[PDB]
Formats: C-alpha cells, sequence, structure tokens
C-alpha cells in the first residue's frame, strides 16, 4: 500500500 | 512527580488512546480514551489540564480533518469538548504562553495553513492572530523567552528547513537561521536555553539526527543523534531531559521511547509504549 513517508499513514 | 501524557496517534488507523509514563518508576497508566480517534494532533498543558488539538481521523473508510480542541482533567479522568478552531488543522504545532494556547499551521485537505490562532481557556475562545511567514504542516513548535518558534514542516510543495519566531506583544513573525537539515515531522522542544529538533523526514530518509538552536549565536549545532531513526514522533521535556515517543522510521511503527541527557550528550532507551504508533500529541503535568 501507499504510505506517506513522513508519518507512515495510508493513501 | 509529574507524568508524560501521550494522546492519539496512528497505527493501522488513527488511535484514540491516552496513556501516561511515569519516568521515576517506569510504569504506564491506561487512562480514558479520546472522544474521537486522531493522529497528527498536538498536546500541551495549561494550569494542570491536558489539551488535544487538531489532527485527522484517518480511519479505514476515509479520513476527517479535526478542528477540535478537547481537554482532559487528570483528576476526573475525563475529556470535555472546548470551542473548535476556526479551521481544521492536521499536523498542527502548538505552544503555550501566559496560559494561552497557540494553534499553529496544519492542513485541511489540500490547504496548507500559514494562519495561527490563540485559545483563551478563561473564556473558551479562539482568536486569529497574525499568520506565519510560510505555510507549514508537520511543524515543530517551541516556546522560548515568551516567544514562539515555528520550526520545519512542509509548505504544500517543499519539505522545509526554515524556521520563524513569533512576537506576541508585537503580533508579528520573523524568519531566523534555517536548520542544517530539512525536516518534516520532527519533534521540537526547549531544553535549557535552546530549541531542539530531532528526527523528521528530509524528503529522502527518516532521520535520527538532533540539532539545537541557540538564540544568541543564531547557530544550529548537531548533538548526539538518536539510536532509532524516526519521523512523526512525540517529544517533550521532563526534568532536564528530552523524551521522544515512537514515530515511523520508513519501515515500522516504533513503540520505543528514548531519553536525552544534555549534561552527557547521550541518548538511551528508557521504555516501550504498549504499542508502536506515530503522530501522537505529548505533554507533561
Amino acid at each position: 500500500k501507499e504510505v506517506d513517508p513522513s508519518t507512515g499513514e495510508l493513501q | 512527580g509529574r507524568l508524560i501524557y501521550t494522546a492519539g496517534g496512528y497505527f493501522r488507523q488513527s488511535l484514540s488512546y491516552l496513556e501516561a509514563y511515569n519516568p521515576s518508576n517506569g510504569s504506564w497508566l491506561r487512562l480514558a480514551d479520546l472522544q474521537v480517534p486522531r493522529s497528527g494532533l498536538a498536546g500541551c498543558v495549561v494550569g494542570g489540564l491536558l489539551y488535544a488539538v487538531g489532527g485527522r481521523n484517518n480511519s479505514p473508510d476515509g479520513n476527517t480533518d479535526s478542528s477540535a480542541l478537547d481537554c482532559y482533567n487528570p483528576m476526573t479522568n475525563q475529556w470535555s469538548p472546548c470551542a473548535s478552531m476556526s479551521v481544521p488543522r492536521n499536523r498542527i504545532g502548538v505552544g503555550v504562553i501566559d496560559g494561552h494556547i497557540y494553534a499553529v499551521g496544519g492542513s485541511h485537505g489540500c490547504i496548507h495553513h500559514s494562519s495561527v490562532e490563540r485559545y483563551e481557556p478563561e473564556r473558551d475562545e479562539w482568536h486569529l492572530v497574525a499568520p506565519m511567514l510560510t505555510r507549514r504542516i508537520g511543524v515543530g513548535v517551541a516556546v522560548l523567552n515568551r516567544l514562539l518558534y515555528a520550526v520545519g514542516g512542509f509548505d504544500g510543495t517543499n519539505r522545509l528547513n526554515s524556521a520563524e519566531c513569533y512576537y506576541p506583544e508585537r503580533n508579528e513573525w520573523r524568519m531566523i537561521t534555517p536548520m542544517n537539515t530539512i525536516r518534516s515531522g520532527a519533534g521540537v522542544c526547549v531544553l535549557h536555553n535552546c530549541i531542539y529538533a530531532a528526527g523528521g523526514y528530509d524528503g529522502q530518509d527518516q532521520l535520527n539526527s538532533v540539532e539545537r538552536y541557540d538564540v544568541e549565536t543564531e547557530t544550529w549545532t548537531f548533538v548526539a543523534p538518536m539510536r532509532h531513526h524516526r519521523s512523526a514522533l512525540g517529544i517533550t521535556v521532563h526534568q532536564g531531559k528530552i523524551y521522544v515517543l515512537g514515530g515511523y522510521d520508513g519501515h515500522t511503527f516504533l513503540d520505543s521511547v528514548e531519553c536525552y541527557d544534555p549534561d552527557s550528550d547521550t541518548w538511551s532507551e528508557v521504555t516501550r509504549m504498549t504499542s508502536g504508533r506515530s503522530g501522537v500529541g505529548v505533554a507533561v503535568t
């Protein structure tokens, strides 16, 4: 899945 | 004997926990859940009360931006809503001066705020103050000599290394020396007479480095780096030490809590949270 690299969160 | 409180965060989705670590005996408390799960919020304390500000509820079936302010009384182990911000603010930064809460920056969908607002508890009210010089999300905030420093973040295009200083008596902002390293989702606090910025993400790698600003030298100096690279961590100071809680490191969610001893410029692991998470609001009381 795609994850915001600075927080780990999805989408 | 005051505690380190940790509120919300994110693991598989945004969390709603409130837990507290007692550094003098190593125990964790399981306190009351937040009303609404949230990550990328910030925490602060005003007159013995803990407040959770902004964030987002990134659930499995879509995410909502929070403009909410909630207050927890360690006495009643209860949250209570307070007036909401003028605007939803995810990945907000927060500092306190004169028992007034400054809500700085954050996001609302595509909107990257430069706006700042102030909360007066004695009358449950938010007031727009002067906007910052740059739009900033994932911004670290630190209060020093009755001034507020905004550090790092992301402007809606670039991950920043710049930093500004707010002057509440004059209601104006000024840029200061940029950081050595660019930092999104760093933890920012104040120990002794310096602003620290630890970890974050520089556009390529999640960092373990820690630099501090000196107000008189206007220069940033790296100090001992952390053991574990982390971004969207929680930070605070408890009795002359910096504590960093969890974060994301490009791979997993950390449950690790490191402590920084300024005398001896070393870091160590002092405990683990009950579960790894990032984007928590942290404060002490």
